[PDB]
């Protein structure tokens, strides 16, 4: 029952903090190998392999993108429906709505057939 | 199919009891007998004929076709709950069996295609925005009677009070009155096949 | 409901953020290719760092916008599509919608770009005027009227926020022979004896009259008189303010205006 | 032969027109899924198809003018006959319009003969 | 018998009209409103598709005539087989002249008639000051 936009809003801080933790563990691994290769036995602290954090970041990014795309598709559909269909949600009955929809579908198919015949005659 | 199986195991674990883990989850164990755990074509569906000991036989093929039609595209998970609810002991399962058999074969309104086993109609009585209307667990279980269509045209539901479908008004009252007067000799399986056949034939 | 643009912007922003962080991480796999002079790769590193800051700032700015969506999504319009498969063959509806929108956009762009025609030449009713007047009169803040006391020719006037009405007496279809006045200085209701012309003003709106005459000799399309008078009235409406004066200061002369290209500027300079 | 100067091809100026025309419209009429998200994408293609179309049109027209000029400087009798026919048609149209205007004025002045009965 | 000049003129006119028809049909199908109109039941789209098919037939026969005249031009290659392209850069007709003189005389007569018609046709400009 969660709305998309509010979920995105509440999830932005998650992506922020995950990127922060990602950079942190990256710096940890960097200083670890930098003290290992040329320094001495000082960095003895097993941190995260930096794989899980990156994968989680990518997954959260992908989920946010999915939610945004879904919201955009829904609003675009609502907009085009409102713009190319009157308000009839029972001053017209539902069968009239279905009939109008079918008639428009048939008109679009007829237009498509006419254009195909024009292309055929062109060739 | 996989999401429908997920919803099926969810709803079978939710309220009733299920079976222990095996090769295929079999929770279709009805009163008499049931054994359906073979899926030849996995992409299509994971379902088969449980068992045949008595009609309600052709009942096995009827249930197979009913499951095949109820799987289809993932249009609604409520269809699964509806099919699961089809377990009425007092000859209620026989009515749905006969209805599916009539629909699965498409024989010769008025000897034409008249069958509507769907749900969630747009012209339903406005009470609340439906979230998953499958069936009404009451004395008069609601169900779409048939999809009437000419060659206006609209479908009409019916709730036969089996305790028998006693239902603008010009399109509903005469047909229901005729169907009631037709099968007026319901004197023990009343609303099992008499009312079903009446609504099938004498409704046109 | 134009939030679709901001949402597409946010889509592009998050895609660019993902692409940028991926490229940043990929570039860190190797050091300077062949520096041979210094470690100036720190410059590109700081550039990528600032790009990350840019991405974060854009994400924040887009979080600030796009407040919320309205309740009851889809506004109960596709309930038929939301209906059971019994009545839905439903996707065909959305397909036809998208097809119609795409065809409309395509036709519009084609017509627009086809403005540069290649026709080397063009060779081998007192009912359209009233219709055109009624169509134009539906527009707001610009009231029109007509009496036509001369005869078959058309005589009409227009009003604006001020009393600087304009007297336009033209033929059936195309606008010509116009004149301008200001603040009841014409009084062309019953001037002298009737709706007189008098072809005059107090030596101030003469420039506006000349500009309107020039415009009449400029928007003279070969056909489609409705589009002609629409362009005419849009050109007229551009003087509702007469306050700004670009390409100069608003003190150069008596006034400043000549927008034949839908944009006004200081007159006597083109 | 991409950087080469000679153009090894033929059979043009006829099929090219219909090809260019149907090119950016077959994109429209197609029994295929259309993704419900696009902007500033097909515009480039349609500008290209109309550009090449008007270009080859200009080419054909210039070829026509060249052939016409060479014909005139070769066979001026044809151009003379064409001009004579055009002048005859113009004179016929002028005479027809004059007769129409005369008849209209006659009919007009005739009905308003005794408008003032007096 | 040949009319090659008129043929080329007709071809140019035909291709120009084809471009014009393309522009016109684009302008026509530009405002392709929703077929299932709220108010209009079946009025607009019928005549719309009618004019569509009409323009389609028109452009089809235009392409046909274009191909025909192009074949006729490219086939009747009579006169100046070499056809020097570098011969276009510089450094009886008695009946024609008679017809021209006759047309000029008719034009002058028509111009005199029109001149008389000017004065006979103003007729209101002088006396609109007191006309009603």
């Amino acid at each position: 029952d969660f709305d998309p936009v509010q979920r995105y809003k509440m999830l932005i801080p998650q992506l922020k903090e995950s990127l922060q933790t990602l950079m942190k563990v990256a710096a940890q691994n960097l200083i670890q190998n930098t003290n290992i290769d040329n320094g001495q036995k000082s960095s003895d602290g097993p941190i995260q392999r930096f794989d899980k954090c990156l994968e989680e970041f990518y997954a959260l990014c992908d989920q946010l993108e999915l939610c945004l795309r879904l919201a955009h598709e829904c609003l675009s559909q609502s907009c085009d429906s409102a713009k190319h269909s009157p308000t009839l949600v029972p001053s017209l009955p539902y069968p009239q709505y279905l009939a109008v929809i079918k008639a428009q579908i048939s008109c679009a198919k007829d237009i498509h057939t006419a254009l195909l015949d024009c292309a055929n005659k062109v060739t | 199919s996989v999401i429908m199986r997920r919803h099926l195991q969810r709803i079978i674990q939710q309220e009733t009891l299920q079976l222990i883990n095996s090769n295929e989850p079999g929770v279709i164990m009805f009163k008499t007998d049931a054994l359906k755990c073979r899926v030849a074509l996995s992409p299509k569906t994971n379902q088969t004929l449980q068992l045949k000991v008595t009609p309600e036989d052709e009942l096995q093929v009827l249930e197979k076709f009913f499951e095949t039609r109820v799987a289809g595209p993932p249009f609604k998970a409520n269809t699964l709950i509806a099919f699961t609810k089809l377990l009425g002991a007092p000859t209620h399962i026989l009515r749905d069996c006969v209805h599916i058999m009539k629909l699965e074969l498409f024989p010769d309104q008025l000897k034409w295609n008249v069958q509507f086993c769907l749900t969630i109609p747009p012209s339903a009585p406005p009470i609340a925005p439906p979230g998953t209307p499958a069936v009404v667990l009451k004395s008069k279980m609601l169900f779409f009677l048939q999809l009437t269509q000419k060659t206006v045209s609209i479908i009409v539901p019916i709730i036969y009070d089996m305790a028998t479908q006693q239902a603008n008004s010009s399109v509903a009252a005469p047909m229901m009155v005729s169907n009631i007067l037709k099968r007026f000799a319901e004197m023990r399986q009343g609303e099992c096949t008499i009312f079903a056949a009446v609504r099938d034939l004498m409704a046109n | 409901s134009v939030n679709l643009e901001a949402f597409s912007q946010a889509i592009s922003a998050i895609q660019a953020l993902r692409s940028s962080v991926s490229r940043v991480f990929d570039c860190l796999k190797d050091g300077m290719r062949n520096k041979e002079t210094l470690e100036g790769r720190e410059k590109a590193f700081i550039a990528h760092f600032q790009d990350n800051l840019h991405s974060v700032n854009r994400d924040l700015n887009e979080l600030e916008r796009l407040s919320n969506l309205v309740g009851k999504p889809s506004e109960n319009h596709p309930l038929h599509n939301s209906g059971l498969l019994s009545l839905d063959p439903y996707s065909q509806l959305l397909q036809a919608y998208k097809w119609s929108n795409k065809l409309q956009y395509h036709a519009g762009l084609a017509s627009g770009l086809l403005n540069q025609q290649s026709l080397k030449r063009s060779a081998n009713p007192q009912y359209v005027d009233d219709v055109i007047s009624r169509i134009d009169r539906m527009f707001p803040e610009m009231s029109i009227h007509l009496s036509r006391p001369n005869g078959t020719s058309a005589m009409l006037l227009v009003t604006l926020g001020k009393v600087l009405k304009v007297i336009v007496v033209m033929r059936s279809l195309f606008i010509d022979r116009t004149i301008v006045k200001g603040y009841n200085e014409n009084v062309y209701t019953e001037d002298g004896k009737l709706d007189i012309w008098s072809k005059s003003n107090y030596q101030v709106f003469q420039k506006v009259t000349d500009h309107a005459t020039t415009a009449l000799l400029h928007y003279q399309l070969p056909q489609m008189p409705d589009v002609v008078v629409r362009s005419f009235m849009t050109w007229l409406r551009s003087y509702i303010k007469l306050f700004q004066a670009p390409c100069q200061r608003c003190g150069k002369f008596l006034q400043d205006g000549l927008p034949p290209t839908w944009r006004d500027f200081r007159t006597l300079e083109a | 032969a991409a950087p080469g100067a000679p153009r090894p091809s033929s059979s043009t100026l006829v099929d090219e027109l219909e090809s260019s025309f149907e090119a950016c419209f077959a994109s429209l009429v197609s029994q295929d899924y259309v993704n419900g998200t696009d902007q500033e994408e097909i515009r480039t293609g349609v500008d290209q198809c109309i550009q090449k179309f008007l270009d080859i049109a200009r080419q054909t027209e210039c070829f026509f003018l060249q052939k016409r000029l060479q014909l005139s400087v070769q066979k001026p009798e044809q151009v003379i006959k064409e001009d004579v026919s055009e002048l005859r048609n113009e004179l016929q149209r002028k005479d027809a319009l004059v007769q129409k205007h005369l008849t209209k004025l006659r009919h007009w002045q005739q009905v308003l003969e005794d408008i003032n009965v007096q | 018998e040949v009319n090659t000049a008129s043929l080329c003129r007709i071809g140019q006119e035909t291709v120009q009209d084809i471009v014009y028809r393309t522009m016109e049909i684009f302008q026509l199908l530009r405002n392709m409103q929703l077929p299932n109109g709220v108010t209009y039941h079946t009025g607009t789209y019928q005549d719309r598709l009618t004019k569509l098919q009409d323009n389609l037939r028109q452009l089809s026969v235009l392409f046909r005539k274009l191909r025909l005249v192009y074949d006729k031009c490219n086939e009747n290659c009579g006169g100046m087989d070499p056809i020097p392209v570098e011969q276009l850069i510089p450094y009886e007709r008695r009946e024609i002249a008679e017809v021209n003189k006759k047309l000029k005389q008719k034009n002058q007569q028509l111009k005199q008639i029109m001149d008389q018609l000017r004065n006979l046709i103003w007729d209101i400009n002088a006396m609109l000051a007191m006309r009603n």
